[PDB]
């Protein structure tokens, strides 16, 4: 484009040179030249290079008198007009126009000696009576047409003025008047003409010289200036050129219409000063041609070159008022063309006058014309009118008024043609006033885009006249407008089309040129957002920074919105990535170039503040905040800058957690200073951008008080919030709207954050069953999601997920999902996710490497790197840890305290054989370790344990606690006698009993909340469930019932089995801990379990046995069930023999009789007395450690007629010898004489089972840990022939008595009231058959019976059955949780007894470190005292075969309960163990 | 020997949290579609009111 130039310049210089060698060759080649001067004028226009039009028309104007000099005065004539066209709006068709052209910015530079050139020509064509009238004009009012310019050839103008009056035939005395006046304005020598100046002055009054025929008129106008000028001096006076008659009758005739109608002046020229205010009042006093007269008077006024004066500015408001009240009263078409005669001559005024708002009033009558007579042609000259102030004006300010101005007069246009016909005029180059700044370009089309484009309504592509190319880019930038001819247009234009859109499809001489880098980042940072990435973010931040933004007071120019847009954009983008450390430098830049940037310094703090809190500087983070907290109001900010300022204080580390705090402020103080920031219905009617703006801010609240309800042991209140959260974001996306890319950002952090406080919170409960929901929620959202910093981030957190709740597999693709998503994004700029990529795959040291690298000697002021350690598992300084994570801090310390006490008493070899011993707690009657140091280690460990608050513990950490809890006090009570040894086994006992509770607590609460909390924008509390679980044990031990309540649970931190007796008829509590590791650990002896179940249930399926016909496939079917049923007999005579030997006499129901123990515990401590080393020669007998009496039973309840009663006794020795041991009392196992211990013990134990009276308790609750569930314990030999049912928890069971005033059995009525489903999907034929019979004869004489066979039940049919039966029994597959959802059966609050037959129907499905869940749970929260089901699938001809002997024997007389009835009906099965040991009763032994 | 059968493995109706409304494809059609930041924000006439208050050598030296 500069060869384009350098080529059209070579074109000049050649004919401007050349011409005035010879002038014939370069007259007729002039077209070439035309064409050049043209093409270079329009490119220049174009691309907004205002600065070399001027260098154009210099070697233009040389051109021009080149032609004059050679006296080709035509050619030069048309060049003139040539010139004048092509740098101006207005247009020329003779010299006339010329002379008369306004000054504007865009002629300012050679507009005058252009004037004098013209002059030049009309001299030198001897034209000068023909141009007489307009010449006359022209020096009239010279101080509009000519006194502008400052540095005005004076001394060329007047020798031009006196050259006129030399050769003029008329007009001789006007042209002298100028030429005396033009002498003594501007110093002059009169030597440029040898006679004299008063001689001059005098030779101007002759009779031919004063002759001035018709052009009389302008005689007053010349007087003025020159009269003036000589004030008091040799003047020439008026009576001089005009006789006294001629003056002096012009005031006595006013005296006495008055004006010449048909020259469209007033009688009289020449008019006096005075006698013009009687005329100007005189016309206040006043159909249509009254309007006639009023032109008449102020055409005179123009033509008197009368000074600006009050008396005349008076009348021109009562002439202009008079004119607009009475519009309406012209009908015809000749009054209106008077109107455009009179408004026409009175804009005329303005100009001379310089009165640019009374120009305002004639433009607004022009206008109110145009809409009452309907008339077009009325709104073009008003359009034209209010361009010309623009010129002439020439403020770039005024410019924003007139296009809010140009904005009522397209809606007031007649059609849609006539509507982009008046656009145009304001949409016009010469509107640009020469103005060389990105920002005004912007400014004026958007706005004219906002205003005025809108009313237009085009769909096609329309190329707006005389516009230039950078106008049409950043209007049609910002349409919607499909098919654009962007190619046409320079690259630099094109990239900010493409910026303004959101389509990317891809000159030295250019305005965009000074804004190459900034255009360039635009088109980049936009092209990557598009993509999905952030390939160049990095780089064009630093670039923005150093290469622009540093260079700001360099530049010295106002920023363009172009560039602020951009920033806000940028910044959020940054936020978005995590690029926290560039967001950092960005906004601290941008805030220190406040000179420029001030008006977007509200984003750059909204962005600080939230970088210091994603790299947890809290210490930077808070000093911000209450900085901004005292600076700016909210009454009086823009909804705009208030949102932005709520929005960076919504995160919980600016509230120290302190949940009160925030909701005061969020909930009371900021509603009540700015409600519009909560009308999440648009009350207020807030533009669409805006009104998403605030529905983002409670979105983000809601979020934030989630975090801080769940860190308060607000458990309930968190998920509400939550679902509040997610609620709004649904209505939000249902918003009829094209989504932002900065809401659809912000929306997509807080929705997956959303996600994810959802799931850690039921994390924290442990239910598993909505993580599982809510994860594959998310797990589908991602799928065809494409931004990768969610992407990673989301996928991350679903492999923690997979951690916890164990599920391997996808643990392992998600990890790979992880990893790869992690290359699509800058990890040198991204910390936060940099740490958990290198977390993930155990890279610790390079974790705190990459830390330390990032921050350098900003490691002081963050908490990031502490938080890696509280993650890791390490305790910090409490003085140094922030008070929100204290609670995690605390539990390290507690798991860190007990790894390095149990580490260094394990090195001696006195308690590394404790913990491999068998422990009781009540046992006793109350390197070389110390054993004061060891007993002050555990009782700190103890304090510790009981000095953290429990609300602030997932549930799964809470159960670590209590087994931990439990294993102190144990150690401890074997080696010494605590302070207040009851009460602390007492609390110990309901501590355990909270992480089964509150599982199945919360489980109950969260399905029976109301769901319209959830759509309007009920709490537990640990503390009122740790007295109720204290207080449920309190009451089973006060019963005095007969029975006993035996819990089996597993230590995850030993791998110990825990067994815990209560004996509310004894009053006695006892809890041991066995050391499992023919050897097998709990794990182990798990999947070797579940191994089987798995095969044995794959084999009960319709998949398998459909399959199967042939008589040899039988065999093999047999085959395998026959050995699975031998390798569950073997795995449960494994856990028979190696785990509970010696202590089976810890479930025995039989109960000692007082008077034969006592006796048997004389002879027990004789036989010890006589064989123990320590007891047979140290001390005496009153120094000897007593025996709990529970152990010294042990003995008591062993069968010396048992084959192994040898091996059982044996273990119960070693128990005793550990208990003496721990309490200190040394035994060699070498001296001690076991065959008397033999021989001797078992004389007494024989002794006593053959004198004891055979009474017992009447039943055993077990209390089965859920993670002990799949265990078929009933089946264990000394469990076999008990009357046993399973409960959830000491709550669960004590409610469960409460409810029957502890009766039991529990008896229930079975001649009413019953329902039945058999076969509901017809897959049963052969069990439909066998109990057909059956029931349709119990339904015909049973009042209020139902009974569904071979149907499939509706949902509230059996809901009705559950809560109106006294018996509920089901023939099929499962719970039949097929037929009604969970939430339901949880929602009622008592069911009739269930008898659930039918495969895995007491089954559950395990997740990890989270509470497994099952049908067997759902009907215990639904009220039910009474649940019969099966453990895993079971075949049909077996398990009706004990169904059958079931209803037989419980008499469905003195028939069993369902207890015994179950026991003693396990035996009928072939399978007794895949089939028989399959089934288990929860809740309350019942009977008929 | 006959063999003995098992009733069919039937689908539990499914579990949803009480109120929750998924996002269907059309909301998440939404939340992955860049659109242009810089797109800007998306009839009775009224009469306007009025305020209140030369040798050739002189010739280049002319243009130059």
């Amino acid at each position: 484009s500069i060869g384009i130039l350098a080529m059209h310049n070579n074109i000049i210089r050649d004919f401007t040179k050349i011409a005035s060698n010879n002038i014939d060759l370069a007259i007729e080649d002039i077209t070439t030249v035309d064409h050049s001067l043209n093409s270079i004028y329009s490119l220049l226009k174009s691309h907004h290079m205002w600065g070399h039009i001027n260098s154009t028309v210099k070697q233009h104007l040389m051109i021009i008198v080149k032609l004059i000099n050679n006296n080709a005065l035509g050619l030069a004539s048309s060049e003139i007009i040539f010139l004048f066209n092509e740098t101006n709006l207005f247009q020329a068709h003779s010299l006339k126009n010329i002379l008369l052209a306004d000054f504007s910015t865009w002629n300012d530079y050679y507009l005058s000696n252009l004037k004098i050139l013209a002059l030049q020509i009309i001299l030198k064509r001897k034209l000068v009576d023909e141009y007489l009238p307009h010449i006359l004009e022209l020096f009239s009012h010279d101080k509009r047409y000519l006194l502008k310019d400052p540095n005005l050839k004076a001394h060329a103008l007047t020798k031009i003025v006196l050259s006129f009056f030399s050769v003029t035939t008329s007009c001789k005395v006007l042209f002298g008047l100028k030429f005396l006046q033009y002498i003594k304005q501007f110093k002059l020598p009169f030597k440029k003409f040898n006679i004299t100046v008063e001689c001059f002055s005098k030779n101007l009054l002759h009779k031919n010289y004063l002759e001035m025929g018709p052009n009389k008129i302008y005689l007053n106008s010349f007087y003025l200036s020159y009269s003036m000028l000589y004030d008091g001096l040799d003047k020439i006076m008026l009576l001089d050129i005009l006789s006294y008659e001629e003056t002096t009758e012009v005031q006595r005739a006013i005296k006495s219409e008055y004006c010449n109608m048909s020259e469209n002046r007033l009688l009289w020229s020449c008019i006096s000063v005075d006698d013009l205010n009687v005329i100007l009042e005189n016309a206040t006093n006043f159909i249509s041609a009254t309007l006639k007269c009023l032109v008449c008077l102020w055409s005179t006024i123009r033509l008197e070159g009368l000074p600006k004066n009050k008396d005349i500015l008076r009348q021109f408001d009562c002439t202009v008022i008079y004119i607009n009240s009475n519009i309406k009263s012209i009908n015809d078409e000749s009054a209106a063309a008077l109107l455009s005669e009179l408004l026409g001559v009175l804009s005329e005024i303005c100009i001379d006058y310089k009165e640019p708002k009374r120009l305002s009033n004639i433009i607004s009558v022009l206008f109110n014309a145009s809409v009452l007579f309907k008339s077009h042609s009325f709104l073009l000259k008003t359009a034209n009118l209010e361009i010309s102030n623009v010129l002439i004006s020439n403020d770039s300010k005024t410019s924003h008024r007139t296009i809010l101005k140009f904005e009522k007069f397209i809606s007031s246009a007649q059609s849609a043609q006539k509507k982009i016909e008046i656009f145009s005029c304001l949409f016009n180059v010469y509107c640009m006033l020469r103005n060389d700044t990105l920002s005004f370009v912007f400014d004026f089309c958007q706005n004219a885009f906002i205003h005025c484009f809108t009313r237009l309504k085009i769909t096609k592509f329309i190329e707006f006249s005389n516009s230039s190319e950078i106008m049409l880019s950043v209007l049609y930038g910002n349409s919607s407008i499909e098919n654009i001819p962007s190619e046409n247009w320079s690259q630099l234009s094109r990239m900010i089309f493409c910026s303004l859109r959101g389509i990317f499809d891809l000159d030295k001489l250019h305005l965009l040129n000074k804004y190459e880098l900034l255009i360039r980042i635009v088109y980049l940072l936009n092209l990557d957002m598009s993509k999905h990435l952030t390939t160049n973010l990095s780089k064009i931040t630093k670039l923005y920074i150093n290469k622009w933004l540093q260079k700001s007071d360099e530049k010295a120019e106002r920023i363009s919105s172009f560039e602020m847009d951009f920033v806000k954009m940028l910044l959020c983008y940054l936020n978005f990535n995590n690029f926290d450390k560039l967001s950092i430098e960005l906004s601290l830049c941008i805030k220190s170039k406040e000179k420029y940037y001030s008006s977007i310094v509200p984003y750059a703090d909204n962005y600080l503040l939230e970088a210091y809190l994603s790299l947890y500087m809290i210490d930077d983070a808070l000093m911000m905040k209450n900085q901004l907290q005292k600076t700016m109001n909210l009454s009086t900010a823009k909804i705009e800058q208030a949102l932005l300022h709520a929005s960076s204080l919504i995160n919980v580390h600016l509230w120290d957690s302190d949940l009160t705090a925030f909701q005061i402020y969020f909930g009371k103080t900021l509603p009540a200073m700015k409600p519009e920031l909560f009308d999440i219905n648009n009350d207020h009617n807030l533009p669409m951008s805006l009104y998403i703006k605030v529905i983002l801010l409670n979105i983000k609240i809601f979020n934030e008080s989630a975090k801080l309800n769940i860190k308060a042991g607000n458990v309930i209140s968190a998920v509400i919030d939550c679902r509040k959260a997610q609620n709004l974001a649904l209505s939000l996306l249902k918003k009829k709207n094209k989504l932002s890319q900065g809401s659809r950002l912000a929306l997509l952090k807080s929705l997956s954050f959303s996600f994810f406080q959802l799931i850690k919170i039921h994390i924290r409960i442990g239910s598993a069953r909505d993580c599982e929901f809510y994860s594959k929620e998310l797990s589908r959202i991602i799928s065809d999601l494409e931004e990768p910093i969610i992407v990673y981030r989301c996928l991350h957190f679903l492999h923690r997920y997979y951690m916890i709740t164990e599920q391997t597999c996808l643990q392992n693709i998600t990890l790979g999902k992880a990893n790869k998503a992690f290359d699509y994004l800058d990890a040198e700029a991204d910390i936060t996710s940099l740490t958990m990529f290198l977390y993930d795959n155990k890279e610790f040291v390079k974790l705190e490497q990459s830390l330390v690298l990032y921050f350098g000697d900003q490691l002081e002021k963050t908490f990031l790197p502490n938080l890696w350690k509280l993650h890791l598992g390490k305790d910090i300084d409490d003085s140094i840890c922030l008070s929100e994570y204290m609670p995690k801090n605390v539990i390290n310390r507690v798991h860190n305290m007990w790894q390095k006490v149990m580490s260094q008493l394990e090195e001696d070899p006195f308690f590394k054989g404790m913990f491999e011993s068998t422990l009781g707690i009540p046992s006793s009657l109350p390197q070389k370790f110390d054993r004061i140091a060891a007993i002050s280690k555990l009782k700190q460990m103890k304090e510790l344990l009981e000095s953290l608050k429990l609300d602030t513990l997932d549930n799964h950490e809470l159960s670590k606690i209590s087994s931990l809890s439990s294993l102190t006090l144990t150690i401890l009570s074997n080696i010494t006698s605590i302070h207040n040894a009851e009460s602390s086994l007492i609390t110990n006992f309901s501590l355990t009993d909270l992480p089964r509770h509150m599982p199945l607590l919360f489980d109950k609460v969260l399905n029976n909340i109301d769901n319209k909390n959830y759509r309007e924008f009920n709490n537990i509390s640990t503390i009122t469930e740790s007295i109720r679980v204290s207080a449920a044990q309190k009451d089973l031990m006060e019963s005095n019932l007969n029975i006993n309540v035996i819990t089996i649970d597993f230590c995850p931190i030993t791998g110990n089995l825990l067994l815990s007796k209560l004996e509310p008829r004894r009053k006695r509590r006892t809890h041991l801990r066995l050391p499992l590791i023919v050897h097998l650990s709990f794990p182990e002896a798990t999947k070797k379990l579940l191994s089987i179940i798995n095969e044995s249930n794959q084999t009960t399926s319709v998949e398998v046995t459909n399959k199967i016909k042939t008589r040899e496939e039988r065999k093999s079917w047999w085959t395998t069930r026959y050995d699975l049923d031998k390798r569950m007999q073997q795995l449960l005579n494994n856990i028979e023999n190696s785990w509970f030997n010696g202590v089976q006499g810890f479930f025995s129901p039989e109960v000692v009789d007082n008077s034969l123990f006592e006796k048997f515990k004389d002879k027990f401590y004789e036989i010890l007395h006589q064989n123990l080393p320590s007891r047979k020669l140290y001390g005496n007998p009153a120094m000897f450690i007593k025996v709990e009496d529970w152990v010294i039973e042990l003995f008591l309840k062993l069968n010396p007629q048992e084959i192994d009663f040898l091996s059982k006794m044996e273990d119960l020795i070693y128990f005793v010898l550990d208990i003496l041991l721990f309490h200190g009392e040394e035994n060699a196992y070498d001296e001690i004489d076991f065959s008397m211990l033999h021989v001797q013990l078992e004389e007494q134990i024989k002794k006593y089972r053959a004198t004891m009276t055979t009474n017992s308790i009447f039943h055993t609750f077990l209390v089965v840990s859920s993670s002990c569930h799949l265990f078929p314990w009933e089946c264990l030999s000394f469990l076999k022939d008990l009357s046993i049912t399973r409960v959830p928890s000491y709550v669960c069971l004590n409610k469960l008595l409460s409810r029957f005033h502890y009766q039991l059995p529990l008896q229930v009525t079975i001649e009413d009231n019953i329902s039945m489903i058999l076969n509901p999907n017809g897959d049963l034929s052969r069990t439909e058959s066998k109990f057909k019979g059956m029931f349709q004869k119990i339904i015909d004489a049973k009042p209020s019976s139902q009974l569904v066979m071979n149907e499939k039940p509706e949902e509230e049919t059996l809901l009705k059955m559950l809560q109106n039966s006294n018996l509920f029994v089901y023939i099929g597959h499962g719970g039949g949780e097929q037929y009604v959802r969970s939430k339901e059966i949880k929602k009622c609050t008592k069911i009739a007894p269930s008898f659930l037959l039918g495969c895995s129907s007491a089954a559950m499905k395990y997740y990890g470190k989270l509470e497994p869940t099952g049908t067997i749970y759902t009907y215990l929260l639904g009220g039910c005292p009474m649940v019969l089901g099966n453990l895993w699938d079971v075949t049909d001809k077996d398990i009706d075969k004990f169904s059958e002997e079931l209803f037989e024997k419980m008499g469905f007389g003195n028939s069993l309960s369902v207890s015994y009835a179950v026991s003693k009906s396990r035996g009928v099965c072939h399978l007794r163990y895949l089939n028989g040991a399959a089934p288990v009763i929860y809740g309350l032994p019942i009977k008929f | 020997m006959d063999i003995e059968i098992a009733p069919q493995r039937q689908e539990p109706l499914p579990y949803v949290p009480e109120g929750y409304s998924p996002f269907q494809q059309d909301d998440i059609e939404k939340l992955k579609t860049f659109n242009s930041p810089y797109k800007l924000d998306l009839d009775k006439v009224d009469l306007l009111p009025l305020e209140q208050i030369l040798d050739p050598e002189e010739l280049e030296d002319l243009v130059t």
